């Protein structure tokens, strides 16, 4: 199942727990997988490829894509990471989606085409703060023409 | 200068490779010597760190002014690797610690860094630390910092990604784990051999799981218990019935680790029609084989053939839909559904004893044919193919279908007799070769060589088994200490050579009663293993103390044994008395004898008509004498082994001499004289003297010169299977299925490695007309593979030892593909060095900092030796070209460059894709495909879960083997085309570049190293001797040439059993021959097949 | 039984799952089966041969031969495919017998005779 | 022996129904005949012809096809 | 182990395993193996004094 | 070290110890070498010391009878009574 197999790492370290816990309750080993999978779904986006297969290219944890401090922000940030993964595929022609992988680490969202050549880091600090300033002055433009009506 | 040194210094004791390059660039701007304001005078700029740093690591240092070109680079690399180790996997702090000092002013900064990038750090500190914002990979590296002016999403991504520029395929994909990459301690092997049931599971580590081996035993036993309990039932049952018809993909399947065989017999329910339970004869039965494991090697192959075939079918259906989005339909057939279904039906008929529903039918007619006896017929259907008289249809791109065999042999790059002796011998020696191959395949798989991390592999893992099996035979104490699953190869080697000996001492065990003792020195009683000394080992010894050095060494090394044993002291004097001298033998006699008989090996390269049995000098060569330079020098180091260019090159000479002996007498003198004295007597004008030249040919063939023929394995197997279909109707289906899987694997490899790899896709495999200027590069590329085979040291323990005596892109893991890529890129580099130097100049190589093993003078020489022998360039190929003491420096330059630049960066890049060479880019792109596949989702998730660096090795080895196979044939194809009339007759060029011929060229070619024994030695039936019948019959009235003719042509094993054996074959014989000779191209372990599968499908078709 | 044997292809994984559940619930294996067979049987249609034996040619899963949205589209498709299979058998029957089989790959009602002579792909 | 092998295949290639094998031999396998071999698979019928059905009836001895009990009637 | 032919072939300086086993053996006469006599020596010392 | 730890010498109460517990192992390993019947009755974990002693002295013997297994080819049989 994509998420469980590519288990992103931090979440793997937690993952071990929930499974062992739920099993000791009532009839298990499906209920156990059931809870573990629903948890990993509640806690990591699976980044799917534009191709119609559509094979997964990554599992990057829903906690660390967070721009700013709330999870609505994680959502907004996913909209940065996808734009990033797309620009790469078209920009360097021949890097078909099947080729690209997004791989996390302790704390870093990292992005590689399979040949080692093209590989962009994406990090909590910079993703966060770039989005912060960008949202800031775009919201400025918004105020400007919103108050232009009045 | 230059990064070649860094590639070798950064793969030792550490380290992120690009770190050393960046430090060198920043601290020196690439200047060899140096001076500084603060004091340091060197590339890495150290003056304080001279003594302590040099002393503290692998190599020590001498003075201040002598900061060495290598000793300093390695010392600084070790210091930086410690700085990377002493803190954490945070290389940026290591760089800062080096630049600002560790412990002076600096030490506060190193600690200050530990609180965020900060400002406690200073002008040079923070800026230099920022300069290394490439690889890798500290938290502070993301923390140091902190269109163009647009918001809009794009903008955010652009300003956050920040391109890394570093990647080691060996830290982020395959990480060397603890258990893998451990050479086994000589004691731990004894525990593994006793407390592990099958050593294959020592690799798989799901954990975990240190320490230690006392835990790995408990795991590799419990996993072997968990395997044979369930893995077998589940896999066998699920795929046994209905693999296609069912039918699955399997494109999304478990990595399939456990399965081996086992209970896999595909009785497809349905597709069985009339199920006659019993038998047609006492033949049929099942695979009619004579090796144990014959029913499991086949099974393994099949699981691996069926899974791979169904997977190729599913992936070709997937790429079909991947192309439907452009156009709705072109033709798309496409695909192997045909071959795979007609193979599943054949398997079901084999296992269910009837119902050959995979038989096309029927008519007509059986024209044209016909390569050898069998008449075929072309079916207007999928490209190709042939239909037989049954007719069991053979898919195109198979090694059997005679249309393809013709197309490839077409345009592309009383007591009697002598001949009866030749066939008896070639029928028993093939059997003993098969029995030897079985034991070798069973031994080269013991723990020492495979379970642990790679050591000598793999052309050496057979050389260091034959070395043991030869050194145990010759001196028997050493025997006593050999592994049992390996002693059965020493036993068979000793018995085979002993039978040849027992048959040469008295070759009268035949029609004639004359012909006496061809053998060189009877009374010297031991299994004589052929002493065949090497060319390159003699070169290395004649490089230093050249001529008299070796001439005295091989003399005194025998004189040692002459006095070190009480019985050789007798059996030398028994020979010396007889030749020259009364009973008392002066120690000057033996000295002169040994000197003059060592001179035969000293000067003239007699050992690498007359023969090489003659080098059976009576002394024993085991003791080493000390050379004036210190190195102990034996003769077994001059000797050779490996039973690959030795056993089948000795057996043919022995079988020729034995047969000519059984005819009338000695080979040289007698035969030659008589055959010639018919030539020079009768005569130039004689119309029937070409018929005497016919008999001279009989002589050559019998003797074993053989005119480098044995064209192919497969043209023999064609008639073999055609005749096998008559009597044995079950082995008939078995031998078709194995060869069909063989052809399907390679025809899949052609498609995949044609779409995926760039040099192959748009030019080499491209139809026509011509690469404009790449002819000048194709010539040099082919000349490279010519010169390598002409020069390379024909051994195994002399190449890797010579390579490491100077100390996928790393031979510690997945060694199988690294060996092929090394012995591939080296020919490209070598041909480039020759072509550049040739006439015209391009000296990238002459000015190199990769100047190791080649000094200014040797490099310059490698130039004049290249210039003297070729012109714009298949020129010489000369005996003096190889017997040149300076020519080994060329081989060494080429191999060291191929292992320093082309094959030891941990990342593929844009290094030479607008530069040399034609084959260099091909192997670079092959390494690129290897890394790209090794980063796939399937394969990475399989490694992390199970480790097993041997499975992905056996996967990526077959891919690269068949790939270089296709490449070396496609490159020659264009050259031959450009030699076809230039009036464009490139329709011919087209007739020879298509996946129905590339798949075949990638079978009967392309070593395919390392394999115990050879493909040809295991099948072959040398037939005629047609012109021999011509001569016998037509000279019946004529004179005495007849009197010679009834001699040569007709119209385990002890010496008594060879004569009694039949002189043609047995059905079990050819069956085991085919089942063995295909294990080198259709594997057994059925998971490397489905790994190859996901590797192909990730790439494309 | 045509249905349990052969297997639709796709279904196996589930089919197996339906089995275990019923076995754990009421622990009669035969009862479980009759709750697995019913399921494979709802799910697939076993195309049968015109011959009076009448041996099956294939089990195609009732989902992937659907035509328009309503399930009656599966019903309609059964007609196109049957007209075709007498299309295949009536077009140059060099030999047909039982040699001709049809099945579903992951998503394709491929029909193919054993040999490479006639492969037909019908896709949803 | 060659014809015996062909007939043994015809017995094998279809089923333990030797009468269809005989009909396949007499009327050809795959020419005009092949419709008849398939036609047989639906009952003795009339799709089969003058020499076909009569010759097939001549071998109403051994053995042992269902159509052998079904040819008459 | 050593036959008369093997002594000549042996290298003339040492092996890392050679000196390693030499050191690991020559010290068993002053650092024991059975780890309880060590802690007996311990309590014998500490009862006495330092 | 592997033999001087068999039960005879250590498990029971002390007897000959310990400068004698190696002397009465080398005495056995020498008297088994010189006359071989006495051999046959020696503890196994102890026969491996007689084996090594015999092999070492036999190698020195085989090398002294013909010490020409070296550079020179003269020098004949230093040994006393071959």
């Amino acid at each position: 199942a994509p998420e469980i197999a590519r288990m992103p790492a931090s979440l793997r370290e937690s993952a071990r727990k929930i499974y062992d816990s739920v099993k000791y309750r009532s009839g298990n080993e499906s209920m156990a997988m059931e809870q573990m999978t629903k948890f990993l779904k509640e806690s990591t986006y699976t980044f799917t490829g534009d191709d119609v297969d559509g094979d997964t290219v990554g599992v990057i944890p829903k906690n660390m894509m967070q721009v700013n401090s709330d999870p609505k922000s994680w959502e907004q940030g996913r909209d940065i990471l996808e734009e990033a993964r797309k620009g790469i595929i078209a920009s360097n022609p021949w890097i078909t989606n099947k080729q690209l992988t997004m791989y996390s680490q302790g704390d870093s969202i990292y992005l590689m085409d399979t040949t080692g050549q093209v590989r962009v880091r994406y990090d909590k600090e910079l993703l966060s703060k770039v989005w912060s300033e960008n949202q800031k002055k775009l919201e400025e433009k918004a105020r400007e023409k919103a108050l232009a009506d009045v | 200068d230059y990064d070649g040194l860094f590639q070798k210094a950064a793969d030792a004791n550490g380290v992120s490779y690009d770190l050393l390059r960046k430090v060198a660039w920043t601290e020196s701007r690439f200047v060899p010597t140096a001076k500084s304001k603060t004091g340091p005078l060197g590339m890495m700029q150290f003056t304080k760190a001279t003594a302590k740093a040099l002393g503290l690591r692998v190599t020590d240092g001498p003075d201040d002014d002598r900061l060495n070109p290598e000793l300093a680079i390695n010392a600084a690399a070790k210091q930086l690797a410690g700085l990377v180790g002493k803190f954490d996997g945070d290389e940026l702090k290591a760089a800062l610690a080096y630049n600002q000092g560790e412990g002076r002013l600096g030490n506060p900064q190193l600690e200050a860094y530990s609180k965020g990038d900060f400002a406690s750090i200073s002008e040079e500190g923070r800026n230099y630390m920022r300069n290394l914002l490439d690889v890798a990979k500290s938290p502070m590296a993301g923390q140091l910092e902190t269109a163009e002016l647009s918001n809009s999403v794009a903008g955010m991504a652009f300003r956050a990604g920040r391109l890394d520029n570093g990647f080691d395929v060996f830290k982020d994909t395959i990480t060397p784990t603890r258990w893998n990459s451990h050479i086994w301690t000589p004691e731990e092997l004894e525990k593994i051999r006793t407390e592990v049931k099958n050593p294959a599971y020592i690799n798989v580590v799901t954990g975990g799981s240190p320490e230690n081996l006392d835990d790995l035993i408990k795991l590799a036993n419990e996993n072997f218990e968990n395997d044979s309990r369930a893995a077998e039932a589940g896999l066998g049952a699920k795929l046994s019935a209905g693999i296609i018809g069912a039918g699955v993909d399997p494109l999304s399947y478990v990595p399939m680790v456990g399965v081996t065989g086992k209970g896999f017999k595909l009785i497809n329910k349905a597709l069985v029609v009339g199920a006659e339970s019993a038998a047609l004869n006492v033949a049929s039965e099942g695979l009619r084989t004579s090796v144990a494991g014959g029913d499991a090697d086949y099974a393994g192959a099949a699981l691996g053939g069926f899974v791979f075939g169904a997977g190729m079918s599913a992936i070709s259906d997937a790429v079909a839909a991947g192309l439907k989005r452009s156009k709705p339909e072109a033709e798309f057939d496409n695909e192997f559904i045909g071959p795979m279904m007609r193979l599943e039906a054949r398997e079901t008929a084999r296992n269910a004893n009837s119902a050959d529903l995979s038989r096309m039918n029927t008519e007509n007619m059986k024209f044209e044919g016909e390569h050898n006896g069998v008449p075929y017929e072309d079916l207007p259907t999928e490209r190709g193919a042939v239909v037989l008289h049954d007719g069991s249809v053979l898919s195109a791109s198979n090694p059997i279908n005679p249309k393809t065999l013709k197309e490839f042999s077409e345009v592309d790059p009383f007591g009697a007799t002598a001949s009866d002796i030749h066939e008896r011998l070639h029928g028993t020696d093939q059997r003993t070769y098969n029995d030897l191959y079985k034991a070798m395949s069973d031994a080269m798989k013991d723990p020492e060589f495979s379970t642990g991390g790679a050591k000598m592999s793999r052309e050496e893992t057979r050389y260091t088994i034959y070395r043991r099996a030869a050194l145990a035979i010759e001196r028997p104490e050493l025997q006593k200490a050999l592994t049992p699953s390996e002693r059965i190869v020493m036993d068979i080697i000793k018995r085979h050579f002993d039978t040849k000996r027992e048959l040469m001492e008295n070759p009268a065990i035949f029609g004639n009663t004359k012909a006496v003792s061809i053998f060189p020195e009877s009374r010297h009683k031991g299994t004589y293993v052929p002493h065949v000394y090497d060319r390159h080992a003699k070169a290395l010894m004649i490089q230093r103390y050249g001529a008299e050095g070796l001439q005295e060494g091989i003399a005194r090394s025998w004189m040692n044994s002459y006095v070190s044993r009480p019985e050789v002291k007798a059996r030398v004097d028994e020979m010396l008395k007889e030749l020259h001298g009364v009973k008392e033998v002066t120690p000057e006699m033996v000295e002169k004898y040994a000197m003059d008989k060592a001179y035969g090996i000293s000067h003239s390269d007699q050992f690498t008509n007359n023969s090489f049995l003659e080098a059976r000098n009576l002394f024993d060569s085991d003791l080493s004498i000390t050379m004036p330079d210190g190195q102990q020098f034996s003769v077994n180091d001059l000797r050779d082994f490996d039973m690959f260019r030795i056993m089948p090159a000795y057996d043919r000479r022995v079988n020729g001499d034995i047969a000519i002996m059984g005819s009338t007498g000695k080979t040289t003198k007698e035969l030659k004289d008589e055959i010639l004295a018919l030539k020079a007597k009768a005569e130039g004008d004689g119309k029937k003297t070409g018929e005497v030249h016919a008999l001279m040919d009989t002589v050559k063939i019998l003797t074993g010169r053989a005119r480098r023929n044995q064209d192919t394995v497969w043209e023999t197997s064609l008639r073999a299977i055609n005749d096998l279909g008559f009597f044995a109707k079950n082995a008939y289906m078995g031998a078709q299925n194995i060869t069909e899987i063989a052809g399907m694997i390679v025809t899949g490899n052609v498609r995949a490695l044609g779409h995926g790899i760039p040099i192959l896709r748009d030019t080499l495999y491209k139809s026509k007309p011509v690469s404009a200027k790449e002819l000048k590069e194709l010539h040099a590329s082919l000349f490279g593979k010519e010169v390598d085979q002409l020069i390379r040291p024909k051994r195994a323990d002399i190449v890797q030892r010579l390579r490491e005596a100077t100390d996928s892109p790393w031979t510690k893991l997945l060694n199988g593909t690294t060996n092929y890529l090394l012995d591939a890129a080296r020919q490209g580099m070598l041909g480039d060095v020759i072509s550049a130097t040739l006439t015209g100049k391009t000296t990238r190589w002459e000015k190199e900092g990769f100047l190791r093993g080649a000094s200014v003078t040797p490099e310059q020489m490698a130039g004049i030796k290249s210039l003297i022998k070729e012109h714009m360039f298949t020129v010489k190929d000369k005996q003096a070209f190889s017997m040149d003491p300076r020519a080994m420096d060329l081989w060494r330059l080429a191999d060291k460059v191929a292992d320093e630049a082309m094959l030891r960066p941990h990342k593929v890049s844009l290094q030479d894709s607008h530069a040399f060479g034609a084959l260099g880019k091909m192997v670079m792109q092959f390494k690129s495909f290897t890394i790209k596949s090794l980063n796939s989702k399937f394969l990475r998730t399989f490694y992390d879960g199970y480790k097993n660096n041997r499975a992905i090795d056996a996967a990526l080895s077959i891919i690269t083997s068949m790939g270089l196979a296709g490449g070396f044939y496609a490159m020659a194809a264009h050259v031959k085309a450009y030699a076809l009339p230039k009036e464009k007759r490139k329709e011919y060029l087209e007739r020879a570049l298509d996946p129905t011929m590339i798949a075949h060229a990638a079978l009967s070619r392309s070593s395919q190293l390392g394999a115990p024994l050879a493909m040809v030695d295991l099948v072959g039936g040398v037939l005629g001797f047609e012109s021999s019948k011509m001569a016998r019959s037509t000279i019946l009235p004529k004179d005495t040439v007849k009197e010679r003719d009834p001699n040569k042509p007709y119209t385990l094993m002890n010496a008594a059993g060879v004569v009694n054996s039949p002189n043609k074959a047995t059905e079990q014989d050819f069956m085991t021959g085919l089942m063995n000779s295909t294990k080198e191209l259709v594997p057994n372990d059925p998971l490397t097949q489905q790994l190859v599968l996901k590797i192909y499908e990730a790439n494309g078709v």
